[PDB]
This record gives structure tokens, C-alpha cells and sequence, in this order.
């Protein structure tokens, strides 16, 4: 980890739950969705915030 | 130190950056075609 | 050279910790 | 050009010089003081201390000679032995002067800092592991306190509660008190000798003191059994030599080569040689046979050592070592001893002939002698052996008491009684 | 023993371009990346609108 | 006297003389009383078919086993006799054949070599026994993972072409072979313009030409077809491989790109090259203060025990890289940080930086000349290379040629973006995937 | 093999006392083959230790034969109930080539202490005999386990014939141990980096004295006291005593009273000790050594 | 056999000989 954009600001090394987080091989599309959900959520988040202004 | 290259890809990537940067905005400019 | 009761040293471990001797 | 031109100077430090017409420009500095030196108290010091050329001189800082160096592209090296401690340093042609002045500070201005001086610890094991690998390696130096009592026998290596042992003010008192003009002996190559006698004694003329020679080291006979679980053991016997700076040296020199080689030809089973051929005719498929032979200054020790199984242990050892009491019997083949004087001129020479092995061959004279034999009559030497020389030579041989060392399984190993 | 290995043929994937062994793979490697790059460049364009 | 600059003008040349068969005679006076003498045979491993892999190394064994008129260690016992050592080696280009000796004895040296060049005792009294001793190597060989760690690499790449074979080949021919082959690959490849002569000593040429003359001038050694001189573009493949086992400490690993042939301008630039990164190991005296950024830095956490760096140019071909050793835990480390030092090069590469390499090499090629036989082997290789050819002052022309632009524009070529192959020993485990290395090469400018 | 790990902190404890370090090699001087075998693993014999080797060795040196088994204040029926019943087993047995050979050798092994460690011993005879007991009698002779706290030992010769002669802080020991097929006896010594040398003859020369004749039989007489007594109120304890017993079976099977025993003792005559004390420094002795050997001698300086 | 050996350290490079 020598001169690593990880470690410099320690935030990044939590960072690194996700780089180099293993994963397995056969994979169905069906694990898609626990990523997948977040999704939505966010693009969500957005949209009612704007409708909210006006009504 | 007289750091020798990179400074032509300095000029290119504000460059980079000063293409599109109109690009969003858009506004009064000279060539349309 | 420590015998003097006896022959020489010892082996034994149970437990408690171990013990050498004469 | 002009060849080998010493100038003994006022600070009984001897420089020697040639200049040639090559680009090689090199340089070395031989001094006495190696383990030998080395007392109870003063174990290891060599051994570490030869790893310190990298710290900060008086002269210079550490960090500055580092970038001092590669600057360069130039060189530095470093040598040790049982007797003869050595830097040896080379660059370009042209720019040695800067170096030239590198080498001064180094032995004229220690520094010595516990920072500096600690840390450098960790090294050790990391060095005194890897030799260790080759336990021909192992073998040698316990060999030595089976020959010996007091000196000879201290190793090239730090025993191992001695690491965290090594204290800075030690070593500047044996740094100072082993390092004197008289025993300092400088070469040069391809340089001009007024540059290398400009210089000479101006820097490098301090003291006195001390070469303080009390070691005589005593040859003094027995074994030692070391045991491992390795199928392959390793194990050796020799009995005294004559002292170096002798054709009776020579003469052991001479019976080496007649029964010991270096291959001469790759992946041959050496048939030149009786012993080998005498042991597979007699013993059965792997093994390795070779004798050994080694002097110094106030001995020499001969011998041979074997690698064989565990069985084939003893079998080798009686049918090499009765085979050695037939030339002890008055056996011998004159025209072998010219093939070996062949051998021995020849490989001598191909040794020699190369400039870096030469270099040391000029300054391994210096620290001994002050002159230069020519190679000539070093071959007129060789050729000066009497037969029944090398035979009474060789005769000592098994007539004196004999040490042994054991590396392997033991469980068939016998000891000195049976032999 | 180590020796007996030879790594197995993908060929069936490959493009004939580089087929022949007895090419050097640097001539058709010229051309033979940017079309790759080619997509790579091409695919992110219609993102930015 | 001596100066670096007229150093260069006072020099023995090497000698250029023919004979009628094709072999190519050479020399150079050492105003010595000893002279190595060999003979270099450009018959690769890519000549031989696959069935015939293996046979030169088991042949050059055959060798001194005894020839067509000398039988088995009647031979080496002359050479004893003499007390002349006498050695021989093998690649997969190149076998070669070479006696250190005085110039006295000279004279049966050519032929006694010049009888084993060709004729050869041809018994099965050996084949079985080489064929034990071999398979005993052949089955010992797996002990050092660095001679290990090779083939693969050429595997990788050269899948496809004869260049990535063994030089020992597979066990099973090691079994399976008659020396009908043998003789047969004999018969092809032992015809000159294949054969080359040289030596180096106090020779100076004519006492040599001579005493060359009538064996070989000669024996023939011949020249007519055995095609011509069959070699092909050999396949440079990106891929990786990986053999995983966790039971050793330590995992060799080394990376690799193919590169240009023996005989190019570029052949000079990429000495300086590696001349760049320097290389480090456990116990160099080297300490943190080192001026090369990896041996400092991959020394300081000791993200790696040792590394170095190779570099090998075939005829069309041409290899580039580093091999290193560290601990497996921290393995990612070096992969992250070697990269950059290739890369770093490609753009903001130093004058300064260079001297010392520059410096380097040149203090490199002039070490490289001390001692008989070096210059002997030189002889054969340039031959086989540039033919003629020991430009030696022209070397330091060739080095003064050197530009920091000239550099950066080298590296340009073979390095940002391309494709590498992984060669990988374990406990690879670790080891970053592919996709990232090669994602990883060229920079996104980070 | 989950249990390899025990090893080293059981082989660490023991190796603090040097006295224990010094046991083992010293058995390398004396003998080749067998005695000299340690009771602690050599260091790559740890990694070495698989199943199969036991088992062998398991039945290969159990037998109903060599197998003795004692009671204490239990009904003899019990214990000859199950007796024969699950301890018969063959057979295979006893294997005994090992004669040991005794063999001089010195072995020399260098420490940083300012404290050395050096014993000199001669072969002394067999278990079970007045021999053994000539030195069982001569160790009480020169020998002395303290009897007195504090106290500078003056009944014994030797350390009083030390001291005398030497200076500050040391320790001594004479030491004698046997087995069935031979025994070792010898002295046994610790004292400073110089003191080493001096230590060595002034107690060596003075074990001359008695192989020059000198003796005095009062003494024999307090080293039978001694002798007798110690060696009670060693059988006198349950447990020393309940060795004491078996210690006969694997030896003889029978049981000799302690009294005949005492009788034993004051069988022994006095040039009889004397002589048995002639052999020791009449015969090839063998050394060991612990500490700075800076100023040690060999075995060839004595 | 041996040298009897040797002992190198030095800077850049090092190994050990025989
Ligand atoms: C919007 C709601 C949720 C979000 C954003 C979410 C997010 C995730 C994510 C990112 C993962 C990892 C990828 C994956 O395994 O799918 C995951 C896994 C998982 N989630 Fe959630 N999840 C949600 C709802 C749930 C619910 C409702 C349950 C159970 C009732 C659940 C149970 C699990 C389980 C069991 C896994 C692991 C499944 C596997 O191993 O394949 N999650 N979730
Ligand atoms: C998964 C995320 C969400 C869901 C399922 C949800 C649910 C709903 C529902 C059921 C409606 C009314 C449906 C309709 O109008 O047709 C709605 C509209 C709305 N939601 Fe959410 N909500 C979510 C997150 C949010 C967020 C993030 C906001 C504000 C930032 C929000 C605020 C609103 C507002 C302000 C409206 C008014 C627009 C409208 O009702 O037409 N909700 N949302």
C-alpha cells in the first residue's frame, strides 16, 4: 500500500470494502438487484424533493 | 526544476475543459454548420 | 553434579507444571 | 606497459603500481587484521564490521556518498577473510580522484553513532542466512575448532547472543588499534604511481600500534559431530600442512591436484583422478569426493572432505582413505606428477590470468611479503618439487593426528577410533 | 515432469487476423486495437447528451 | 598510457577469415601465454521438430562421452593430461563448445575439437544411461522455481511457434528417442554457414589460420540446402498463467512484453532502459538512501526480498521486464509500484537521471572484458548476431546517441498501452486479475 | 500432530538450569550410541514424529515380561485378579544390543556466562555391586548434598580443599550416577571465567590424594552415617520408597530388606574404595563444557 | 572444496564463494 490514493485521507481505506471486495464466479443476473435496489432509491430521492417544492 | 512534458498536455485538458465547458452553458459563438 | 539422593535428573509432567531434579 | 613497481615509503605502507593502457581504472586496500584478531570479547567485530562501509565517515555523510557513488556509475566492493580484510574499490578511467578521495575518509574518518550504530542489527541474520544454505558452507568453520583452539577457529560469522552484543566504542579502539600505516598495503593498476604516491602517505600515514600477533592458533587435533536428519552427509579429514611460503606447501599444493580436481571437464566421471575412480570402483552409485588443502601464514591444513549417503558414509571414508596410504606406501606415477604440475601451472596461471584474481594475487603478496615474484619463476618453482617430496609430505599426512567434523546422519558414522 | 504442459488452443475466439503465429501480432496490433478503443470512445459519446 | 577517451583507439581487432565449407575463422592476440578456444552453433530449439525437442541437449551430452574415433574418457584424460578445463552449454538459440587452454597446446585442441564437431561415437551404451541421468534431471529440475517460472512465459507468448518449446522438452521423448534422429539432426544442422569458429588469446591470426586449415577446412561441415535457415516470425501472444500452490513461502514472479530483434538501432536504446530502475535485493548494502525509486521504496517496507530486471533480443524477437520475489500478503504492492516506473518514464523522463545509467552502462560493457574467455564467447554471439561486428568504440557513439527525448521516445513504442503477458508461480494468490494490469498500464495520466 | 506445538514450551522450562543442559551432552562424551541419546527431541526430529513409528514402538518394547507392576495397601488379589488378565501380551521382546560403549571424548560449547559449567567424570562400574557402592560410598566421601544450610561445608574435603586454594563465590560438586550396564562417576564444577582452571586441579589434584592412599576411616564411617541415613530418609518417604520397590523389579524382581542393605553398606572395605577411586583417575575421562571458555583448559592440560 | 570461501557484502551487488 505504498503511496496508495487508498490510505492518504484514512476515508479512502474504508474505501476498500468495496475495490477489492471479493466476489464470486457464477453469478445470475439475479444478484443484480441488491445493487439494483439502491438505484431507485436515489433517483427517487430527486425527484419527489423537486415535486415537493411546488406543492 | 524545468519540468519538461506535460505542459503541452496541460494546455490541451483546461482546453479539454474549456470546449465543452461552453458546451454546457451555451450561449452567443460564431461558427454553427 | 546434582544426584546425591539418587541416581540422575528426571522426566515427569501430569499435571502440574513439569519438574527436572538430581 | 612497465610492470609491477612497488616503492616501500617511511609508513611501511607499500604502494604499488603499473599504468596500462586499458580504461579499467581500479583500485584495493589490503590490511592484516581479519577474525583472527577477533578475542573473546571482540567477537563478530570483523564480521560486522565489514558491513559498515555504507554509514557516514567523519569525512562524509552517509546519504552523501550513496548518491556520491552511483552518481559515477562507478563501484565500491568489499572483502573479508581470516587474515587479510580488504576494500576494494573501481570506476572509469578518468574520474578515480573523486572516489580516490571516497576511499580515504572511509578507513580515515569513522564515525560511529548508535542510531546509525543499531539499527543496522536486523541485517545479520538476513546475511548469516544465506550462506548458510550450502552446509559446505556450514562445514568449514566448525571444521576449524576441531584443528585449532584459540584464533583460526573463530568464525567469519557472529555467533548468535554476540548480535545483540556489539557496542560502537569497541570497535573505533579496534578499528584504531589494528589499522596502522605498517600494516596498511595499497595497489594500483592502470594509474600513474605518482598520483597513487602523491596521495600515499599523506592521508594514510597514522601510527603504530598495534599488529599484535599472539595467535600461533596452535594446531591441535580432534572432532566434532553435528547431527541432522539430511540423506546426504557432509564430512572431512585433514591433518596439519606445512605453513605457506614453502614448495612443501607447494608439495601439498602439488599432492592436491594430484588427487584432488576442479572438473575439468563438465558432467565426467573424473577418471584422472585415482581417489574418485578409487572409491566408485570400490563403493556403489551418488556420491562426491574431493580432497582439500588450505595454508596460511603460520600453517596450512590438508585434507580431504566427502559427501556421500548414509550407509555409503564409512565405505567411502576407509577406501578414500587407505587409497591415500598407497602414494603414502611410495606409490606414485612421475608423468602424473607433470600432468599435475600441467594442471597445476596451467590452472595456476588461467587463475592468475584474469586481472581481477591477479590484482588480489599482486596485494595477497604485499600483506605477506612486500615483493613480486614473477610468474615465471613461480613455474620454475613449481617445477622444483622433488617427487619424494610430496610422498614424506604426504606421508605427514596419516602420520600425524588427523581432526574430523561431522554434518549429517550419523547413524553410521564411526568416529576417529575407527580410523 | 513440470515439462509435459502445453497450454490448450482458444483459437475458435480469436479473429484469423492474428491466427497465423507466423505473423508478427505488432503488424496487425496497429489497427487491430483501436476498434476496440473504437467502441470504448464510441459507446461513452451518447452518454453526455 | 591510459584514458578512457584513448582507451577506446588501442585495442587487438577481431580477425575475419573464411573457408571454402562455409566455416568463418576469427581471432584476437592477448599477448598471453593461455587462449580460450570454442565454437558456437546457431542450431536453436526452433530448428528441431517437436519429437526431436530435447535430442541437441541430450546430444551435447553425448559428446565427451567419447567420438567417432576417440572412445568414451580416453578423451578427458588428454584434456587432463593437458590440464585443460574444458565445458560446454546449451539455449535455445545457441549450443556451444569451448576449451580454456594455453597456446601452447593449441594445436591438438582444434583437432580433438574439430574430430567432435562432427563425428561422434554413436552407442547405446549411453543412451540409457544419459536417458536415467536425464530423467533423474528432468524429474530434480523442479527444485529451483526460477528456471521454473521461464517456460511458462514463453509458453505464453510463443504458443504456437517452436521458440516457446523446452530446451529439454518433454519427458516422454527423453524416453522415446533413437539417435537415427540424432544422427539425422546431426546431418542437417552441423553444416556450415550454421558452424562458427573463433578463439581468443595470445593468438594473433595467421599461426592460426595454419594450423586452422585442413579438418574443417574441410569435413564439411558443407554447405547445400537443409532449407533456409528455416526460422519464422514467432507469435507474441498477451495472456497470463498461473500455477497455484500454497505450500512454498514465496512466489516468483516476473512480467514480461515482447520486443524488438537482435540487430536494431532501438536494440541500444533499451539497454539504457533497464539501466533506469536499478534492482534490489535482500542483502545489498543498498539501505533506503538508494537513488533508484523502487529499490529504495520496494526495499523499505520490503514490498519485495529481491527483484531485477531481463532483457533478451531474439532475432525477430525481443523480450522486456523485471522478475522480483516477495512476500505473498504484500505481493500487490510491487505490481502497483512497478508499473509507474515504466510509466513516469513515458512522460516526465530526465536528463540527469540517465547520466548515471549512461554512466552505468559504460561502466557496464568496459567491466565486462576482463578475462580470456569473455571475449571469446562475445565473438560467437556477435557472429551469430551482428556477424562481424565489436564496435566498441562505436558503442560509447551508440551510447552518446542517447537523448532524453530519444528515451522518450522509445518506451512511447513498446510500453504505454499495450499488452503484457502474466508468468506466475505460488502462492500466486493475490495476484491483481488481468483486466486490472492491463487497465492498469497505460495511466489514465494518475 | 495438533499436539507438536506442547514440544518447545515443555523442551523451554527444563533448559533455564544449565545443570539440566549440562546433563545431555556430557552423555556424548562417555558413550557413542544409545545412553548418550537425550530424553528431549532434537530440533528437527520435532516436525519428524508421525503415528505409525509409535505404534511399532509401542508393542515392539511392551511386553508381560518387561512389564512390572506394584501395589501398595491394596488386597494382593485384586491386584492378582486383574493381573494376568489384561497386562498379557507376549512377547516380541526387550532388544537389547545396546551395550552403550563407553568412550572417552570431551565436548566444549561456548556461552556468554560469567559463570562456568564443567564436570569431569571416569566410568565408573555397574549398578549392583559394592563397586558402585565403593563410589556410592566415595561420592558421600567427597560428595555432599547440603546438610546444612549457609553452612561452607567443612566436612567435605574437597570444597574446603577448594577454597583454600581459590578465592570468592564457586560451587562443588563431585558426581556419580549408574546404570545397569556401567556407571559415571566424576566431579562436577561452577565457578568464575578465571576461577575455571584453578578450581579444576585444586579439586583434581586433591581426589589424587585419596588414590595416593590417603584416607581416613572415621570418615568412612560418618560417610556410612551419612550413607545409611540419607539414604533412608530417602526410602523412608511413601512414594521414594515406592520407586525403591519397583526399582528392584525391572532390575531383579526380588526384594532386599533394608537392613542386609546396611549390612551391604558396612561391607564395603576401605582400600576397596580407595582403589575403585585409583580407576577413576586411572582410566579415560571425558568432559564437557558450559560457559566463557576464555581461559579453559582442555582435557590435555590435565 | 573451498578457498577456503570468502566473504562479500559490499554495496549494489554481493554473494558468497567457496
Ligand atoms: C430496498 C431494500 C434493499 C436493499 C437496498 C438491499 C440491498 C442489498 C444489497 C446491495 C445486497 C448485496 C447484493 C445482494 O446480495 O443482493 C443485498 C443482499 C441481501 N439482502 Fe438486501 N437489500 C434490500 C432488501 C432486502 C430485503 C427486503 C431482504 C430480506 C427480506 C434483504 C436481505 C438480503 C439478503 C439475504 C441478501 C443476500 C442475498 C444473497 O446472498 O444473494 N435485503 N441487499
Ligand atoms: C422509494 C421512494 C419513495 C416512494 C415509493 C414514495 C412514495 C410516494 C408515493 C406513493 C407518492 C404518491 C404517488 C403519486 O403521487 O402518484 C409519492 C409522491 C411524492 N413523494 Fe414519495 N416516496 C418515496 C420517496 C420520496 C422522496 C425521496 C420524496 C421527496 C424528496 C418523497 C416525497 C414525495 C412527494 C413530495 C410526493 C408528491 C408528488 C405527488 O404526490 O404527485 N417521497 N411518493
Amino acid at each position: 500500500m505504498t503511496n496508495i490514493r487508498k490510505s492518504h485521507p484514512l476515508m479512502k481505506i474504508v474505501n476498500n470494502a468495496f475495490i477489492d471486495l471479493p466476489a464470486p464466479s457464477n453469478i445470475s443476473s439475479w444478484w443484480n438487484f441488491g445493487s439494483l435496489l439502491g438505484i431507485c432509491l436515489i433517483l427517487q430521492i430527486l425527484t419527489g424533493l423537486f415535486l415537493a417544492m411546488h406543492y | 526544476q524545468l519540468a519538461r512534458n506535460w505542459v503541452p498536455t496541460a494546455s490541451l485538458w483546461g482546453a479539454v475543459g474549456a470546449v465543452g465547458l461552453v458546451w454546457a452553458t451555451d450561449w452567443r459563438l460564431i461558427l454553427d454548420w | 553434579g546434582q544426584a546425591a539422593g539418587r541416581p540422575l535428573v528426571a522426566s515427569v509432567s501430569l499435571n502440574v507444571p513439569a519438574s527436572v531434579r538430581y | 606497459p612497465q610492470d609491477l613497481e612497488f616503492t616501500r615509503l617511511p609508513n611501511g605502507l607499500v604502494i604499488a603500481s603499473l599504468e596500462n593502457y586499458a580504461p579499467a581504472s581500479r583500485i584495493g586496500l589490503f590490511i592484516k587484521a581479519g577474525s583472527r584478531y577477533e578475542n573473546s570479547n571482540n567477537l563478530g567485530t570483523s564480521h560486522l564490521l565489514r558491513l559498515a562501509s555504507s554509514l557516514t565517515t567523519k569525512g562524509a555523510s552517509s546519504f552523501k556518498i550513496t548518491r556520491g557513488i552511483e552518481a559515477v556509475g562507478g563501484k565500491l566492493s568489499v572483502t573479508s577473510t581470516r587474515e587479510n580484510m580488504a576494500y576494494t574499490v573501481e570506476c572509469l578511467r578518468d574520474d578515480v580522484d573523486i572516489l580516490m578521495e571516497f576511499l580515504l575518509n572511509v578507513t580515515t574518518a569513522p564515525e560511529f553513532r548508535r542510531w546509525e550504530v543499531a539499527a543496522l542489527q536486523p541485517q545479520l541474520r538476513i546475511d548469516k542466512a544465506v550462506a548458510l544454505q550450502n552446509p559446505q558452507a556450514h562445514v568449514i568453520e566448525n571444521l576449524h575448532a576441531a584443528a585449532y583452539r584459540n584464533a583460526l577457529a573463530n568464525s567469519l560469522y557472529c555467533p548468535d547472543y554476540r548480535i545483540g552484543k556489539v557496542t560502537p566504542v569497541e570497535l573505533h579502539d579496534y578499528v584504531q588499534n589494528h589499522f596502522t600505516s605498517a600494516r596498511m598495503a595499497l595497489i594500483g593498476l592502470g594509474v600513474s604511481h605518482p598520483v597513487l604516491k602523491q596521495v600515499a602517505e599523506q592521508f594514510l600515514n597514522i601510527r603504530g600500534g598495534l599488529g599484535l600477533s599472539g595467535a600461533k592458533a596452535k594446531y591441535h587435533g580432534g572432532e566434532i559431530r553435528e547431527q541432522n536428519g539430511d540423506s546426504l552427509v557432509h564430512a572431512a579429514l585433514v591433518a596439519e600442512s606445512a605453513a605457506i611460503g614453502s614448495a612443501e606447501a607447494n608439495a601439498f599444493s602439488v599432492l592436491q591436484h594430484v588427487l584432488g580436481a576442479g572438473p575439468h571437464v563438465k558432467r565426467g566421471s573424473n577418471a584422472t583422478s585415482s581417489l574418485y575412480q578409487a572409491v566408485a570402483k570400490g563403493v556403489h552409485q551418488p556420491f562426491d569426493v574431493s580432497a582439500f588443502n588450505a595454508s596460511y601464514s603460520d600453517s596450512g591444513l590438508f585434507g580431504f572432505y566427502t559427501i556421500s549417503q548414509a550407509a555409503s558414509a564409512g565405505d567411502v571414508i576407509k577406501a578414500a582413505y587407505n587409497q591415500v596410504k598407497t602414494i603414502a606406501q611410495g606409490n606414485l606415477s612421475n608423468p602424473d606428477v607433470q600432468a599435475a604440475k600441467n594442471k597445476l601451472k596451467a590452472g595456476y596461471l588461467m587463475s592468475v590470468e584474469s586481472s581481477e584474481g591477479f590484482l588480489d594475487e599482486v596485494g595477497s603478496q604485499a600483506l605477506a611479503a612486500g615483493s613480486y615474484t614473477p610468474p615465471s619463476t613461480v613455474l620454475q618453482q613449481i617445477d622444483a618439487v622433488a617427487d619424494a617430496d610430496v610422498i614424506n609430505a604426504a606421508k605427514k599426512f596419516v602420520s600425524g593426528r588427523k581432526s574430523m567434523a561431522a554434518s549429517g546422519n550419523l547413524g553410521h558414522t564411526p568416529f576417529i577410533d575407527e580410523l | 515432469s513440470h515439462t509435459d504442459i502445453k497450454v490448450p488452443d482458444f483459437s475458435d475466439y480469436r479473429r484469423p487476423e492474428v491466427l497465423d503465429s507466423t505473423k508478427s501480432s505488432k503488424e496487425s496490433s496497429e489497427a487491430r486495437k483501436g476498434f476496440s478503443y473504437l467502441v470504448t470512445a464510441t459507446t461513452t459519446v451518447g452518454v453526455a447528451y | 598510457t591510459a584514458t578512457y577517451a584513448q582507451a577506446l583507439q588501442s585495442v587487438p581487432e577481431t580477425q575475419v577469415s573464411q573457408l571454402d565449407n562455409g566455416l568463418r575463422v576469427a581471432s584476437e592476440q592477448s599477448s598471453q601465454p593461455t587462449c580460450t578456444v570454442g565454437v558456437w552453433i546457431d542450431a536453436g530449439s526452433r530448428y528441431e521438430s517437436e519429437k526431436n525437442n530435447g535430442a541437441g541437449y541430450f546430444v551435447e551430452h553425448l559428446a565427451f562421452k567419447g567420438t567417432k574415433n576417440r572412445p568414451g574418457n580416453a578423451l578427458e584424460k588428454e584434456v587432463e593430461s593437458m590440464g585443460a578445463h574444458l565445458n560446454a552449454y546449451s539455449t535455445r538459440e545457441h549450443t556451444a563448445y569451448y576449451i580454456k587452454a594455453l597456446s601452447k597446446d593449441l594445436p591438438k585442441a582444434v583437432e580433438l575439437l574439430a574430430d567432435i564437431v562432427q563425428n561422434c561415437s554413436l552407442e547405446d551404451s549411453q543412451i540409457e544411461k544419459e536417458r536415467d541421468v536425464i530423467l533423474q534431471e528432468l524429474q530434480e529440475n523442479d527444485t529451483s522455481m526460477r528456471d521454473v517460472v521461464f517456460n511458462y512465459l514463453h509458453a505464453t507468448a510463443f504458443q504456437g511457434t517452436p521458440l516457446a518449446q523446452s530446451v529439454e522438452g518433454p519427458s516422454e521423448n527423453v524416453r522415446k528417442l533413437s539417435r537415427a534422429d540424432l544422427t539425422e539432426y546431426l546431418s542437417r544442422h552441423y553444416k556450415a554457414p550454421r558452424m562458427v569458429l573463433a578463439a581468443a588469446g595470445g593468438l594473433e591470426h595467421r599461426q592460426l589460420l595454419d594450423l586452422a586449415q585442413k579438418h574443417f577446412s574441410g569435413l564439411s561441415g558443407t554447405y547445400d540446402e537443409d532449407a533456409v535457415p528455416t526460422l519464422s516470425p514467432c507469435r507474441f501472444t498477451g495472456s497470463q498463467i498461473c500455477h497455484r500452490e500454497d505450500g512454498l513461502p514465496l512466489a516468483h514472479v516476473a512480467i514480461a512484453v515482447e520486443g524488438p530483434g537482435w540487430a536494431h538501432p532501438d536494440n541500444v536504446a533499451l539497454q539504457v532502459a533497464n539501466a533506469i530502475i536499478g534492482h534490489y535485493d535482500c542483502t545489498y548494502g543498498g539501505g533506503a538512501h538508494l537513488s533508484s525509486p523502487l529499490a529504495s521504496i520496494a526495499a523499505t517496507n520490503k514490498l519485495c526480498q529481491s527483484f531485477q530486471t531481463f532483457n533478451i533480443c531474439y532475432a525477430d524477437t525481443g523480450l522486456l521486464g523485471a522478475h522480483f520475489v516477495c512476500d505473498h500478503m504484500s505481493i500487490d504492492d510491487m505490481m502497483f509500484v512497478l508499473q509507474g516506473q515504466w510509466m513516469r518514464l513515458c512522460t516526465s523522463a530526465t536528463e540527469s537521471e540517465v547520466l548515471r545509467g549512461k554512466n552505468l552502462l559504460r561502466n557496464a560493457l568496459v567491466s565486462h572484458l576482463d578475462g580470456t574467455t569473455p571475449v571469446c564467447e562475445d565473438i560467437g554471439r556477435s557472429l551469430l548476431t551482428y556477424g562481424r561486428r565489436i564496435p566498441l568504440a562505436e558503442w560509447e557513439s551508440r551510447i552518446a546517441e542517447v537523448d532524453a527525448r530519444v528515451v522518450r521516445e522509445v518506451c512511447s513504442k513498446y510500453f504505454y498501452d499495450q499488452c503484457p503477458a502474466v508468468a506466475g508461480f505460488g502462492p500466486i494468490e493475490q495476484l491483481p486479475d488481468y483486466n486490472r494490469i492491463r487497465s492498469g498500464m497505460f495511466w489514465l495520466r494518475f
